[PDB]
RNA sequence: CAAGGAGGUAAAAAUGA
RNA sequence: CCGAGGGUAGGGCCCGUGACUGGGGCGAAGUCGUAACAAGGUAGCUGUACCGGAAGGUGCGGCUGGAUCACCUCCUU
RNA sequence: UGAAACUCAAAGGAAUUGACGGGGGCCCGCACAAGCGGUGGAGCAUGUGGUUUAAUUCGAAGCAACGCGAAGAACCUUAC
RNA sequence: AGCGCCGGCCAACUCCGUGCCAGCAGCCGCGGUAAUACGGAGGGCGCGAGCGUUACCCGGAUUCACUGGGCGUAAAGGGC
């Protein structure tokens, strides 16, 4: 399964770093249980509805999200930082 | 009701029904796990509990967890099932009881370690 | 010369927008352990003055204890809305065999040993009432000719 | 076998002297002179009002560390009390204080209960003309415990006779210092013996 | 446009994150040249052949490279370490 | 002066992150 | 003669299992609509019948677990 | 007539205080109606979003963030 | 000399590590940066040649009510 970065996605992800590390440790955690079962697993995994609809989001805090999205091959994520 | 309604009929006694029926009255069983996982939890908690499916003796094949931090659990595994449920898992009403025939007791833990089958330690004490 | 003993502190609520604006309840039980019990039920918005008017409240209401060398001259059942309670005399030696709350009561009354039991509803306000008013029924043999004197 | 170990940590947790040592006890190295709070990292916290379940629970500790006595035995004889004619707590407390270690440390044999139930195993104390090496012997009115024949000469059995030369026995003993012997007079009342603990709490405790 | 990560891509750009600290952020400059100025700028812009058929690599310490092809609005990065 | 029983009803407007 | 048992034929009850199929419950903030709770925007619920992706809608009768809380149409100063 | 497996840690009754109503009675405010002058259209100023950039420092986000912290960014300020 | 426990029921509290992970769990539930509830340690409580856990029976359960319950609206008056 191949990781895809935005440009929102990458920059917050840096920002973790340079910030808050365990932040860091936690996306990472989320990212190699998405990348074995993408819809099962940590961080609450729940299907998106409204706007984000054909995401799916696993809150890596009590506030901030991991949007991501997933294909036969890929997984791109759309955020990791807020609350959607 | 009246006291002839009470001769006639007369009252009913409770029925209770066992919450395992899979040991078949018996305190414990012997069982050879044939899945061994890990599911996730019910309502409002989040984790990777980690469960086995184990064909035991009474002809039953069970899910059963795995309780302590790591295991050496695989799919030729012969354990002992112990009994009681998880209140998250669904269908998994049995516990697997360590320090047993091929479920090793958890390694380094030394508080309560009569539960999750630990021998004790000898640090010059 | 009393001494009081609180049972039963609770927190209330009371909605108006904006959200919860609480109070608390409090139920205290006074005695002299020589017979003579109250109880009394203040609600103030903090404790301290919940404690102080309940006790204030509990030496207003007090009630006659006929004692018998330890317990209770007959045994008493008296149902109080849903909350019910059985007393029933003693031997001496064998305690106060009693919940929480009708403990509290009779042993602040000077009761030595008794048998008692909550049947029904067991909230320890109307079991507290019930209780009283049980304590309050109970009669000696003085009474009890002095009735069917007929005089 | 019995509770070993450090003794001032139980009179400091009841917070009421036990005098579980002996001359330590009456000593101003007692320790609830010097702390008289419970021991443990939060002992100068300030006290939680207790239960129920803790006031019952605490007097009954109490009761059965004051004899130094196992928790079946304990409520063996508690039991062995309440199917009993006459008050179960009174009976309970004759029947407690009918142990043969405990008529010995009160017959002044020794300076604590330990060291009469140690007393008694060795052999050093003799019923009624014969060995009785077990510190659980209901002693019964009318029976002579004495000290053996072998043991008269102790440093230790006399020194402690010795300064039990002058005080007076309880009114259901009796004792003769120039002999070595005592006896069981009567069982005691509840009058008789004023130890810190309700009889009462203890009934309702067990009472579950 | 975006970043792509493969497997081992990603694994071992985290292995250079619990490894050390200069490592990583020269690795991601190199990313933000690389995403302006596609195939030139800092650290040995240079498509390869017979081991490549173009993709392109870039410098961290001689040691080990930061090889990259870049698509229409993508950016797949193949290794994160030293070559072959 | 004071009331009760009877009877003709708003519209077209859905959702919640 | 009776007779253990064996063989043949026909029934009754119970159990395991079966391509497929029907509803139930759980993981569930997926998709569609707005039925009910405020006269929930057509008062609601019900028995029955028909119809409709779906809650549901409608016919007949019933119930208050709803409504005379304003002008104005039929009878009184 | 009338279950069971399985599942849930409740499902409920009356009453209280609120909130809400495309429920009602009474009553306010440039709330509507009556009236004047405007914005949205043009050009320019200033702030914001977005995008770009080495860097376009940061915050404010319906009313009640958007010439708001700036009642003074040429190097100073200034954190990029 | 060991075993269980130290959020409440239920006697017994602090520090560190972890951080909706690892895990605890009989119920309510705890864990998404100070967790007396996870893991360890110090300290404490309960028992002690034992201490806990599982399986089953009775109790609490006046939740089959003879002692000792109910049926307008909570489950319950049969359509007559
Ligand atoms: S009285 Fe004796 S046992 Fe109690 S604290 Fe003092 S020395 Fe220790
Ligand atoms: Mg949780
Ligand atoms: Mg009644
Ligand atoms: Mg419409
Ligand atoms: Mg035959
Ligand atoms: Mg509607
Ligand atoms: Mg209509
Ligand atoms: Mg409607
Ligand atoms: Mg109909
Ligand atoms: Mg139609
Ligand atoms: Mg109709
Ligand atoms: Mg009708
Ligand atoms: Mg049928
Ligand atoms: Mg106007
Ligand atoms: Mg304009
Ligand atoms: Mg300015
Ligand atoms: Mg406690
Ligand atoms: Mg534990
Ligand atoms: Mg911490
Ligand atoms: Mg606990
Ligand atoms: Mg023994
Ligand atoms: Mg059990
Ligand atoms: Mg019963
Ligand atoms: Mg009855
Ligand atoms: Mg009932
Ligand atoms: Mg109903
Ligand atoms: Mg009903
Ligand atoms: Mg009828
Ligand atoms: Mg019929």
């Amino acid at each position: 399964m191949k990781l895809i970065w935005s440009e929102e996605s990458w920059d917050d992800y840096l920002y973790w770093q340079e910030t808050d590390k365990r932040i860091v440790k936690k996306i990472n955690e989320l990212i190699k249980d998405t990348r074995r079962t993408p819809f099962e697993g940590k961080g609450k995994p729940e299907p998106l509805k409204h706007n984000l609809s054909g995401f799916w989001s696993r809150r890596i805090t009590e506030e901030h999200r991991l949007v991501y999205a997933v294909t036969d091959d890929s997984l791109l994520i759309a955020a990791c930082r807020y609350h959607y | 009701p009246t006291i002839n309604q009470l001769v006639r009929k007369g009252r009913e006694k409770v029925r209770k029904k066992s919450k395992v029926p899979a040991l078949k009255g018996a305190p414990f069983r012997r069982g050879v796990c044939t899945v061994v996982r890990t599911v996730t939890p019910k309502k409002p908690n989040s984790a990777l509990r980690k469960v086995a499916k184990v064909r035991l003796t009474s002809g039953y094949e069970v899910t059963a967890y795995i309780p302590g931090e790591g295991h050496n659990l695989q799919e030729h595994s012969v354990v002992l099932i112990r009994g009681g449920r998880v209140k998250d898992l669904p269908g998994v009403r049995y516990h697997i009881v360590r320090g047993v025939y091929d479920a090793a007791g958890v390694k380094d833990r030394k508080k309560s370690r009569s539960k999750y089958g630990t021998k004790k330690p000898k640090e010059a004490a | 010369d009393f001494e009081e003993k609180m049972i039963l502190i609770r927190r209330t609520a009371r909605m108006q927008a904006g959200g919860r604006r609480f109070r608390f309840g409090a139920l205290v039980v006074v005695g002299d352990r020589q017979g003579r019990v109250g109880l009394g039920f203040g609600k103030a918005p903090e404790v301290p003055l919940a404690v102080q008017k309940a006790g204030y409240y509990a030496r207003r209401n007090m009630v006659e204890v006929p004692l018998q060398n330890g317990t209770i001259p007959h045994e008493i059942e008296v149902e109080f809305g849903a909350s019910k309670i059985v007393l029933k005399p003693a031997a001496p030696g064998t305690g106060v065999i009693a919940g929480a709350v009708p403990r509290a009561i009779l042993e602040l009354a000077g009761v030595t040993d008794i048998l008692t039991k909550e049947l029904g509803s067991r909230n320890p306000i109307n079991i507290a009432y019930a209780t009283m008013e049980a304590l309050r029924q109970l009669r000696t043999k003085a009474d009890v000719e002095r009735l069917r004197k007929g005089e | 076998g019995r509770y070993i170990g450090p003794v001032c940590r139980l009179c400091r947790r009841e917070g009421v002297k036990l005098y579980l040592k002996g001359e330590r006890c009456y000593s101003p190295k007692c320790a609830m002179e010097r702390r008289p709070y419970p021991p443990g990292q939060h002992g100068q916290k300030r006290a939680r009002r207790p239960s129920d379940y803790a006031v019952r629970l605490r007097e009954k500790q109490k009761l059965r560390r004051i004899y130094g006595i196992s928790e079946r035995q304990f409520r063996n004889l508690f039991e062995e009390a309440s199917k009993k004619k006459g008050v179960t707590g009174s009976v309970f407390l004759g029947l407690l204080e009918s142990r043969l270690d405990n008529v010995v440390y009160r017959l002044g044999f020794a300076v604590s209960r330990r060291q009469a139930r140690q007393l008694v195993r060795h052999g050093h104390i003799t019923v009624n003309g014969r060995r009785v090496d077990l510190p659980s012997y209901r002693v019964r009115p009318g029976d002579e415990i004495a000290v053996a024949e072998k043991s008269r000469n102790l440093e230790l059995i006399r020194q402690n006779l010795e300064a039990m030369k002058g005080r007076k026995v309880g009114p259901w003993l009796s004792l003769d210092v120039e002999g070595m012997k005592g006896k069981f007079l009567r069982l005691p009342d509840r009058e008789d013996l004023a130890l810190p603990v309700n009889e009462q709490l203890v009934i309702e405790f067990y009472s579950r």
